[PDB]
């Protein structure tokens, strides 16, 4: 609610985040691109020279082999369903290991849900 | 003169730890220069500070990562109580996971998470992003699930090696036998201490939702780094001696040759504090790190084991330890054994018998006044003073303050042939 | 602007936990960090700290007198070290510095 | 100079904070009870 | 071979801890600026350092 001598409005930062324009006094909404910042999984040179790439805190409608997590968007590797132990660290429980799937229709980097460890129950009793 | 207890409190004792605090992660250019490329071309002339900058938040992230890798992830494997909870009368259905939640929380690590009140967008438009931590607070909640789970049915023999199942009523009498207290004064006092647990587990249950500033600690954790977060942000609004605290005025406005100065004193500025930022940070780090080595170190000791260490795992003699998650940090539940109810005696180092002094195996001479006996230290239990408890080592002579009196022998009477 | 600001404990209150800390060892033993302090014999006291080590008890009781003539001897010792040499409180000294 | 001398300050309070923790441990096991750690309560074992 | 003491010596050992530092206190305006108020409309555009 612009008062009519309000024609700007700032954050704490004093960035202008609502305007008005000078034709139709209508209260606009500014706010930057849907900027970010990208991450590169990969596997070591000398094995691999195929990276994942992680873009991160995007919805990545932005713009197969797109994955979406809590960390972001990962695009380049494929989710699969099983879990194993940590090798890349992405975030919110989801890692990244370079596994050569069957050593035929093979070569892909991984993003799976990290697994704690082996269940186990121990057969607790009275006696 | 000697005083000796007669009874006995079981207390839980709640200890916050902070293990982690947020990753955070500030773009340099971003919140520099803002995606301009004059500011750019000019920060390009300070080297790398900002790829120092972004080095120092990346360490920093990765060690809070690798914080709560090392405070949680004690457990090789992941156990599972079983349906039937017979164990032996205590109650841990408020420290178990409760299966109804989509989130198997605990009913404490639920009041646990809501007095962690963990603005928070006009932050991020500046390069100022909060990366999420590797382990999602439902992987933090089932490894304390797994340590509850292996704590209870196997003992502390769950991180030596494999899980050894025992009966709880017994790993109670070891733990007894730890501080001292011999086991017949657990099997003989077994539903009292089953009540005193479950009280004093209710009676967290109680204070935690009740009081706001039970979870000071973290509260206060995430209140500094939300602070030097929103300092961050508020210098952005300082002209640091330019014309305007904004490079869209300054830009647009002047032509490069005298629109370079003003630049160059917002980059400056603007530089100086993101450094006194993360130094801060790095500082704030340590001591968060030095935090979560001790939180480590109370789980292998206290949840995994039973410490010795005097005031380790909670005020009197520890018997056990349960972890429980909160936001940013860890929670335990030490339980511990405090004598009660005192009795004051007459006790007396050694006892004359035929001019051989007689010392006690384990425990003390004590007299209700004309009788003499042999307790343990720590609970009024008084046998008979025979000589299957008490060592012969010397003359009647030679102890400062030793008594007369008549150690039977039980020998003899079962020679009445 | 160079202000120092006093401890919120003054000396004469950190000599009383000190204090209460001694008189609680002495008569009590460890038992008064437990729960409520329980008085119990010194010369018992420290024949609970000899079983600690490995030591029995007749070590001690047929050993007192000599235990605390080393004892206050030790003691008498460390006194007469602490006034005779300046850097014995070095570290307190190089903080201060 | 006067960023210096409280960064400095800082590191100095993180290493006076650690031997204070490490002052309240020693009281809490030397003082009030009886240590098994070895060389953590002197040379030799620890009476009190 | 074994070698078993036969006596015992009651060895009182010092250990000096630092527990706490002077708690000094650094205003600014008295230190950069020093009462001028020339200097302080300058130093308030430098933020909340």
């Amino acid at each position: 609610k612009f008062l009519p001598f309000q024609q700007f409005g700032r954050d704490i930062a004093d960035t202008t985040d609502a305007v008005r324009d000078p034709q139709t006094l209508e209260i606009l909404d500014i706010t930057p691109c849907s900027f970010g910042g990208v991450s590169v999984i990969t596997p070591g040179t000398n094995t691999s020279n195929q990276v994942a790439v992680l873009y991160q805190d995007v919805n990545c409608t932005e713009v197969s082999n797109v994955f979406q997590t809590r960390a972001g968007c990962l695009i380049g590797a494929e989710h699969v369903n099983n879990s194993y132990e940590c090798d890349i660290p992405i975030g919110a429980g989801i890692c990244a290991s370079y596994q050569t799937q069957t050593s035929v229709a093979s070569q892909s980097i991984i993003a799976y849900t990290m697994s704690l460890g082996a269940e186990n129950s121990v057969a607790y009793s009275n006696n | 003169s000697i005083a000796i207890p007669t009874n006995f409190t079981i207390s839980v004792t709640t200890e916050i730890l902070p293990v982690s605090m947020t990753k955070t992660s500030v773009d340099c250019t971003m919140y520099i220069c803002g995606d301009s490329t004059e500011c750019s071309n000019l920060l390009l002339q300070y080297g790398s500070f900002c790829t120092q900058l972004n080095r120092a938040l990346t360490g920093i992230a990765v060690e809070q990562d690798k914080n709560t890798q090392e405070v949680f992830a004690q457990v090789k494997q992941i156990y599972k109580t079983p349906p039937i909870k017979d164990f032996g009368g205590f109650n841990f259905s408020q420290i178990l996971p409760d299966p109804s939640k989509p989130s198997k929380r605990s009913f404490i690590e639920d009041l646990l998470f809501n007095k962690v009140t963990l603005l928070i967008c006009a932050q991020k438009f500046n390069g100022l992003t909060v990366l999420p931590p590797l382990l999602t607070d439902e992987m933090i909640a089932q490894y304390t699930s797994a340590l509850l789970a292996g704590t209870i049915t196997s003992g502390w023999t769950f991180g030596a090696g494999a899980a050894l199942q025992i009966p709880f009523a017994m790993q109670m009498a070891y733990r007894f036998n730890g501080i001292g207290v011999t086991q017949n004064v657990l099997y003989e006092n077994q539903k009292l201490i089953a009540n005193q647990f479950n009280s004093a587990i209710g009676k967290i249950q109680d204070s935690l939702s009740s009081t706001a500033s039970a979870l000071g600690k973290l509260q206060d954790v995430v209140n500094q780094n939300a602070q030097a977060l929103n300092t961050l942000v508020k210098q952005l609004s300082s002209n640091f001696g330019a014309i305007s605290s904004v490079l869209n005025d300054i830009l647009s406005r002047l032509d490069p040759p005298e629109a370079e100065v003003q630049i160059d004193r917002l980059i400056t500025g603007r530089l100086q504090s993101l450094q006194t930022y993360v130094t801060q940070q790095l500082i704030r780090a340590a001591e968060i790190r030095a935090s979560a080595n001790l939180a480590a170190t109370k789980m292998s000791e206290c949840v995994l084991g039973q410490s010795k260490r005097v005031d380790f795992c909670g005020k009197g003699y520890h018997l056990m330890s349960f972890p429980q998650s909160a936001p940013h940090g860890v929670v335990f539940l030490h339980v511990t054994y405090v004598p009660a109810q005192e009795k004051n005696f007459t006790t007396a180092p050694a006892i004359c018998h035929d001019g051989k002094a007689h010392f006690p195996r384990e425990g003390v001479f004590v007299s209700n006044g004309t009788h003499w006996f042999v307790t343990q230290r720590n609970f009024y239990e008084p046998q008979i003073i025979t000589t299957d408890n008490t060592f012969v080592s010397g003359n009647c002579d030679v102890v400062i303050g030793i008594v007369n009196n008549t150690v039977y022998d039980p020998l003899q009477p079962e020679l009445d042939s």
